Order: structure tokens, then C-alpha cells, then sequence
DNA sequence: ATCAATATCCACCTGCAGATACTACCAAAAGTGTATTTGGAAACTGCTCCATCAATTTAAATGTTCAGCTGATTCAGCTGAACATTTAAATTGATGGAGCAGTTTCCAAATACACTTTTGGTAGTATCTGCAGGTGGATATTGAT
DNA sequence: ATCAATATCCACCTGCAGATACTACCAAAAGTGTATTTGGAAACTGCTCCATCAATTTAAATGTTCAGCTGAATCAGCTGAACATTTAAATTGATGGAGCAGTTTCCAAATACACTTTTGGTAGTATCTGCAGGTGGATATTGAT
């Protein structure tokens, strides 16, 4: 009854983007959902641990930023550091 | 009455299993031995399926990459043959002993 | 009436990261830009694992990602790899791989 | 016929997982080698395991508390919730 | 003028009850000081996840006991347990 | 005008851990039992290191602990060794250990 | 500063007989010609891996001077833990 | 004149410095090291003299135990000699590399 | 080389376990409007960190000699691989009930906020002491013969 | 078993780097005391999915026969250890200068918090369909001769 919350739709979403014509099947989801979440946590404990470090109250993209470069091997690093600052320029620049 | 030479299934499984990714041992023998581990730390408790085979899935994962490291180091020692003393340093090595 | 996702131009859920970054006391204050910022890279790595498993399946003549796809993906790639070094993917498998000692005497 | 049940870990069994990790040619002493291994790891896993059980007062073992098990332990396991 | 908060005072009143003629160098203090941290850290870390497992808004000295039976080995594992339960009761019914 | 250290019966500071439980963003909340429980522990850890360092200073005819002491005191102790497996300490030396083989004679 | 030096090849500066100190303390009776570049090709990994998390906390921070801290958390982060320099 | 055995001495060496914990590379050289390696990460940095006893600490606790571990893959070939195939056995195994 | 035993490959076929798709809520986003909270900016002056040089101390490099270790070579015995035949166990599919999980209740306990008190940190000199690093010299250990 | 060379152990002695000692101290917390808000334990319950048990398909154990791997043995060529002497680097303790952290105070910009509307996301339920596994036949690999 309870709702179980997942990242499947837009794990799925982003499958027809790169690859409009290839399914994916239960437990491969379950595989990715995993991913997410373990990467969620990876990024997001580094961050926290970098606000506490510094004194600072807050988690901005700029721990983000440091998160991803502490974690992500080199060219995944840079890549995931231009798509979340394309993000973030986009999603300022919007009226 | 044909007869392969020593070596030549071995090479066969190994290809026929390094293609495949099925649990190499059978479920219920497995069930048991965690069952049996579980009540000497509680009694009396019950398992999800998908409990036994996170732990049949994590488990038969930790024994090839085991296997592997063990491989190296029978191959170090100039053998082909896996030794219990392979597998110890193996462990060693890992921080496991 | 129009969601944080499209306004960031992506697929991933920046609602729901935010959300999942307040409640996961990871600090007093979250600012705007870092569900934005964290959801760009999970859905760019989601994409980037997808993309190279898509790969696999298509040379195992398949449409469908199974498990086996995605361990094939992550460990023919040094960097997903790398990442992924002490993750066990299950029903993945392992790669071929015999050492080449062990080889008959051609 | 009593036997153990760690010996329902067959030689058979152990040899198909020696195979995939590659292995060519096993000494007779491996066997009961890798059930002594085995028995450990589970050991480890299991007892970390029925700690979150225990602790979340219930009586049957949960996925995820094999999962939550397997991180803590620097195993973490994808596919299986989490 | 800057102000450093350290466990050393701490670590020296239980070295004076076990060794009371033994002094520590202070680097000896150092290490002790980054020990308590390491462990306090680890043990609240054990505790955060744990709460958040199971849906609670509250670290108690219930997760702080779980956390010490899933981090400590064997035999320290049993004697913290019943030394922070001591000092709980005897907190609890000294006020 | 009571400490909740000296109404705990320790040693170490309750009213610092309590806060230093709040500040590190653990919880949302932090019950009243936890810092004194923590507190317990940390004590107790200190003292059965402190004990094991102090008779290796005096195994070695010293009155004062000093970092080789403390490093004899863990990795001789099977459970205080896993512990702190992954810790290293500084100026603490190795354990004497050479392997047989490497002897002379037969 | 009238100028700036410059720093090459400053791993040889870790010498043959340093590097058997180390073997010793590690239980090694006997060396290979080969050991003392092959180690050095190892330090400066290291070095590499836990400088460059280093200098990005210092840089994180908008600092020009490499802290202890910057350090005892780099390696920390590589399941590194040091004990003695202020964590 | 007099001369120890080969292996005497190495033993002897091994004992004393087991029993010492002072660092075994000159601070000068390790600094340089230090500096050059960074340099090349950022210009213009500084370092507070005890991050680079700190880094120090490390790289020598590093180091003996990955001997100690490359001493064992020695033995396990049954030599006393430690090669770079030991040295790359260890760092296999540990999952460095 | 040939000859044959068996493993492996590809093409094709097909029903069903496991995909995708369609739907009807509604929990949780997004919107909207005060209500705090924060962490540069600019301006402090004040140490650490860097540079240099001279004197002194410690280590590295080199040359030379050869002990003994490594790696090659060869071989025989034993042990593990292959496989046929005999034996046992696991898998599968079928049904009560433990207990997980969903809901609603309320009080014990945790947050909040506002004076009141005290313990911890440092700063300034003050006092002192354990032991490093220098000396004995008596007690080993190693290696030549 | 004997001698002698060189290392090692351990002893006492004594300057001092570093540790313990106040004294002020002050102030930043920790404590105390009502006052407000709520998390989660409790008890009741419904219904998934877990354990037990009685159906077939799948594997393990066992015996036998021998290929070929491992371990023992032997040895030569030469690497790496030992050590005296020479050569080079580091250490130590000066001093000074600048460059950067670090303590401090402002509010403008930012995020929290609260409450009101308006979905996208989910569970349920209802179709569609990749591909597992089966069969056939062609040809490759392996191994005997
Ligand atoms: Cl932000
Ligand atoms: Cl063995
Ligand atoms: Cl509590
Ligand atoms: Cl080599
Ligand atoms: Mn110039
Ligand atoms: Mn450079
Ligand atoms: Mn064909
Ligand atoms: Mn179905
Ligand atoms: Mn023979
Ligand atoms: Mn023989
Ligand atoms: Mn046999
Ligand atoms: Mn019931
Ligand atoms: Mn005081
Ligand atoms: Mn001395
Ligand atoms: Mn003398
Ligand atoms: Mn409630
Ligand atoms: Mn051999
Ligand atoms: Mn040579
Ligand atoms: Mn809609
Ligand atoms: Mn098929
Ligand atoms: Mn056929």
C-alpha cells in the first residue's frame, strides 16, 4: 500500500535518449536504481563533510562541484562538472 | 572411446562459465548453511528470499574474485595448481588474516 | 506551474533530490543550485553507463539491458570501473579472462 | 547420513566457482580451504545483518539488511533494494 | 588568541586512575585526541545510518548501542555495551 | 549545580559530546541517553588503551607514554589491532617481526 | 623573491639506501637491483594521489598553504587514517 | 681483516630499525618531492611544515607495510630476494592497481 | 598427413515469463509570502612560511671482492583430471499462518528560549624533571681455523 | 671446541627540551528552569510472503585409469652484500621580509518556514512480446594413429 519511491522513470527516460529502441529489464533497473543511490550518497557525504570541514552551514554546488572532482576518476570528473554547471547556467537563466 | 588429455575440459569450463552468470551452487545447501550461521547470533528467525540471495549473490562474488587472486599467486610460485597456502596469501595480502 | 527538471533542462528529478538532501542531514541549509548541480551529474552517469551497456546488449544481438550488460559496460571501461571497484553487481558475471600460462601449448 | 552443512558446499560446486575466477588445475586440500573462507564471510555478513534485524525488533532478515550488511562491510551489492 | 577545544584533559584523568605515576608525551596526547575523534565519528556515523534504516527522526542511546555492536570487535564490543548502559542508568536515577 | 558527567560517573565531558553530536548533523535529534552512552565509550576505549600503553612504557623502563608505547599497545591486542586496522600512528614504529626462512643455519 | 627555483627530478633525491632503511623496517633481508626504481615509480603514485586530494581541500577552501588537515582528510579519504597531526 | 657473512648484517639492520620508529628518508629530499609534485598540481602553494611531517608519516607507514607484503610474495616464490613481480603481486592483490 | 569422436556454431521457431502501456488517485512538488540566517567585502595587524648563508653533522656514493642465491635443467612419483557408472539431493509446485507493515493514539521526551554559573583554554612566566645521547665496561655473537 | 674481532647490552650521570604548575581568567559553554511541540512506542489488524511438505528434474559421489604437474636435486654464473674510503647532502640556528590566514563587523542576497494549489509519480490492472531453449545440420576442434 505504501508507496515505494524509485528512480526508474527517469533512469528509463534517459534509456530512450541514448538509446530509443533498447528495453531494460527488471533486475538491471534495480541494478541502476541502486547506482543512483549509492552515487547520491558517495556525492553527497564528501559535500557534507566538505561544509563541515570549512565551518560552513550550507551545501552549495560549489561542494557539489569539489564532491565530484574528490570522487568521480578524471575524464568522468570533467564531463560531470560541465553538465552540472550546464545545468546550473540554464537553470538561473530562466525567466 | 574417444578421451580429452588432462586440462582440456578445464579450459572448456572455464570459457563455459566465464560466459555465464548463473549461481554455481545449488540454493537449498546454501539456505541451510546461512540458516544454521544466523541461529547461533539469534534464534528462531525468518529470511526474505531476496535475503538469501543477496547473500548467495555477494558470497559466490567474494569466492571467484578470491579465486583470481589465488590464481595469481599459484602463478607467482611458477604453478597452474591452486594451493591452500595461494588462497592464505591471497588473504593476507587483503588485510583479511 | 513549471518543474525545477525542465527548467534545468533535464530528466532527472531536482524536486526530489532536493528533498532527499534536507532530509539526509548532510547539512542545516541546502542552496538552490546544488539539486540542480547533483541531479546533472546522476542522470550524466546514468548515461553514460547506459549508453556503453545499450553497446553490449546490441553486440550480444539483444534489446534488452540485462545485468550482464551493465557488469560488461562498467568493466571494459577503466573509469566506471575505477568507480565502481568495490561494487558487486549481481548476475553480472565476470569478464572472459584466462591467464595466459594456463594456455595449451600451441 | 548426518554431515554437516557446510559440506553441502560440494567439491563440484567449489570447482565451477574456482572455474569462473579462472582456475585450471586444484589441489584436493582447496575444498575444505574455501569452505573454512566461506564460513567466515558469512559469518562477518550475517552477524552484521541480524544486528539491524535485532535492532529494528523484528524476526525475519530483511535484503536490505543484508544489503545495508554488505556496505558497512566495503561489499556493497547492486540489485537488491537500496 | 584563538581557541582549540581537545578531549587531553580527559585522556589524562583516566591515564592518572589506571597509571597514576605515568605521565604522556604530548604527541602521545596527539594521537589519543585523534583517536577519541576517529571513534566518536565512526560510532556516530554507524548511528546516523542507522536511524535514517529505520525511519527516525532521533539518535538514541539505543542506535549509539547498535553502533558499537556493529563497529567494535568481539570483547570490546561487550564490555562498552555494558559500560554505557551502566552510565545511562546511573544517569537517569542519580537527577 | 551538577556536571551530567559527574551524575553519568565519568570521566569524559557529557555536556561536549551532546554538542558535538549536534553540530556534526547526525540526526535531527539527539536523545539524552546518547552523549552519556557515547561518552561511556569513549572513556572506557581510552582507559583499556591507556592501561596496555602504560605497561608498555613500563616493559621499557619509561614513565612517560610516548606514540611507540600506544602502537606496541594495539597491534600486540588481537581487538584493538582491527580497530584501528586501517589507522596508522604516527612515530609508532612496526612490531619486531622477521620470517623464519630469512634465519641462518638450517 | 628575486626569481623562483625550479624543481626537476626531485625523486632521486629519495636514495638507494633510504629505500633499503625501509625494506628493513618492512622485514626485508634481501634487495633486487630493480627494487629502487620500481619504488620510486610507487611514492610518487602515492604522493600523487594524496597531494592532489590535498590541494584540492586547500583550494576548496580558498587557501594558498597546504594545512595538516588538508592532508590528515586526503587521507582519510583514501582509507589512509593518520593519527597525530590534528585528527 | 674481519667481515660479517652476506645476510648478517641485513639481519642486524632488519632488528635495529624494527626497533626504532624515527623516519628513514631525509626530511630536505621528501620536502622537495613534496613541493615539485604539487607544483605541478597548482602553482603558487605553500605548506605548513607539519602537512609535509604528515605526508611524510604516511608515505614511510606506505611503504614498510607494502615490503612487508612484497617480502611475503618473495617467500611465497620460495626466494629471499624481493623483485618488481613481488612489489606487483601485492599492489594486485591489495587492489592497487 | 587421415579419420573419427565430440564440441560449438548458426538459422530458425514459438509460447510465455516478464516486459511494456493505460489509469485513477494523491503525496509531494511548485507557487506565493514573510521570516530568519549567512558568509563575502573591506579592513584590520601579526605570524607562520620562505629565503639565504655559514658552520657543523650525517649520509650517500664508489671501488672492490666474492658468498651464496637464483634460475636452469632434468626427472620420477604422486595426485588430480577425465569419465563411466552408481547414488542422492535439489528443484518445483501447492497451502496455512507468522509477522511485517499499515493506522490511529498520546505522553514522555526533545526542542526552544532566556537568565545564571562554571569549567576549559591560553597566556605569562614559574618551576622542574624524564630521558636522549654521551660515557663507561662487562657479556654476546659471529666466523676463522 | 678455541680465540679474537666486533657488536651489543646495560650501567650510571647530567644538560635541557618539553612537560607539569599556577595564576589570572573570561568566556564560551554547560547547566537550570519553565513553556511549546511531537516522535514513536503501543495495541490492534489485515494480508503478504515465509516455512513446511509432497510432486519431478538435476547433480553429486564413487571407482578407475594415467597424463603431466610438482617438488627434489644439482650446479654454475653472477648479482647483490659487506666494508673501507671518498664525496656530497642535509641539518641546524641564525635572520628578515611579504604574503596570507585569521579575527571582526556590516547588510544584501540567500535559504528557511509556512501555507495554499496543482501535478507527476505511483500502484493496480490490462496488453504485448523479447528471447530461452529446443531441434537440425554444418563444420570446427581435438586427439588418436
Ligand atoms: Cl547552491
Ligand atoms: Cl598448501
Ligand atoms: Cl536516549
Ligand atoms: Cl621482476
Ligand atoms: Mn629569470
Ligand atoms: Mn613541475
Ligand atoms: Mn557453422
Ligand atoms: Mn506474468
Ligand atoms: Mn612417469
Ligand atoms: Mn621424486
Ligand atoms: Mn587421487
Ligand atoms: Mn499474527
Ligand atoms: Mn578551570
Ligand atoms: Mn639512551
Ligand atoms: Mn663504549
Ligand atoms: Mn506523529
Ligand atoms: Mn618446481
Ligand atoms: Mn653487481
Ligand atoms: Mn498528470
Ligand atoms: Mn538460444
Ligand atoms: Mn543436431
Amino acid at each position: 500500500k505504501t508507496r515505494k519511491e524509485s528512480y526508474a522513470i527517469y533512469v528509463y527516460k534517459v534509456l530512450k535518449q541514448v538509446h530509443p529502441d533498447t528495453g531494460i529489464s527488471s533486475k538491471a533497473m534495480s541494478i541502476m536504481n541502486s547506482f543512483v543511490n549509492d552515487v547520491f550518497e558517495r556525492i553527497a557525504g564528501e559535500a557534507s563533510r566538505l561544509a563541515h570541514y570549512n565551518k560552513r552551514s550550507t551545501i552549495t554546488s560549489r561542494e557539489i562541484q569539489t564532491a565530484v572532482r574528490l570522487l568521480l576518476p578524471g575524464e568522468l570528473a570533467k564531463h560531470a562538472v560541465s553538465e552540472g554547471t550546464k545545468a546550473v547556467t540554464k537553470y538561473t537563466s530562466a525567466k | 572411446p574417444h578421451r580429452y588429455r588432462p586440462g582440456t575440459v578445464a579450459l572448456r569450463e572455464i570459457r563455459r562459465y566465464q560466459k555465464s552468470t548463473e549461481l554455481l551452487i545449488r540454493k537449498l545447501p546454501f539456505q541451510r548453511l546461512v540458516r544454521e550461521i544466523a541461529q547461533d547470533f539469534k534464534t528462531d528467525l525468518r529470511f526474505q528470499s531476496s535475503a538469501v540471495m543477496a547473500l548467495q549473490e555477494a558470497s559466490e562474488a567474494y569466492l571467484v574474485a578470491l579465486f583470481e587472486d589465488t590464481n595469481l599467486c599459484a602463478i607467482h610460485a611458477k604453478r597452474v595448481t591452486i594451493m591452500p597456502k595461494d588462497i592464505q596469501l591471497a588473504r593476507r595480502i587483503r588485510g583479511e588474516r | 506551474a513549471k518543474t525545477r527538471s525542465s527548467r534545468a533542462g533535464l530528466q532527472f528529478p531536482v524536486g526530489r533530490v532536493h528533498r532527499l538532501l534536507r532530509k539526509g542531514n548532510y547539512a542545516e541549509r541546502v542552496g538552490a543550485g546544488a539539486p540542480v548541480y547533483l541531479a546533472a551529474v546522476l542522470e550524466y552517469l546514468t548515461a553514460e553507463i547506459l549508453e556503453l551497456a545499450g553497446n553490449a546488449a546490441r553486440d550480444n544481438k539483444k534489446t534488452r539491458i540485462i545485468p550482464r550488460h551493465l557488469q560488461l559496460a562498467v568493466r571494459n571501461d577503466e573509469e566506471l570501473n575505477k568507480l565502481l571497484g568495490r561494487v558487486t553487481i549481481a548476475q553480472g558475471g565476470v569478464l572472459p579472462n584466462i591467464q595466459s600460462v594456463l594456455l595449451p601449448k600451441k | 547420513v548426518l554431515r554437516d552443512n557446510i559440506q553441502g558446499i560440494t567439491k563440484p560446486a567449489i570447482r565451477r566457482l574456482a572455474r569462473r575466477g579462472g582456475v585450471k588445475r586444484i589441489s584436493g586440500l582447496i575444498y575444505e580451504e574455501t569452505r573454512g573462507v566461506l564460513k567466515v564471510f558469512l559469518e562477518n555478513v550475517i552477524r552484521d545483518a541480524v544486528t539491524y534485524t535485532e535492532h529494528a525488533k523484528r524476526k525475519t532478515v530483511t535484503a536490505m539488511d543484508v544489503v545495508y550488511a554488505l556496505k558497512r562491510q566495503g561489499r556493497t551489492l547492486y540489485g537488491f533494494g537500496g
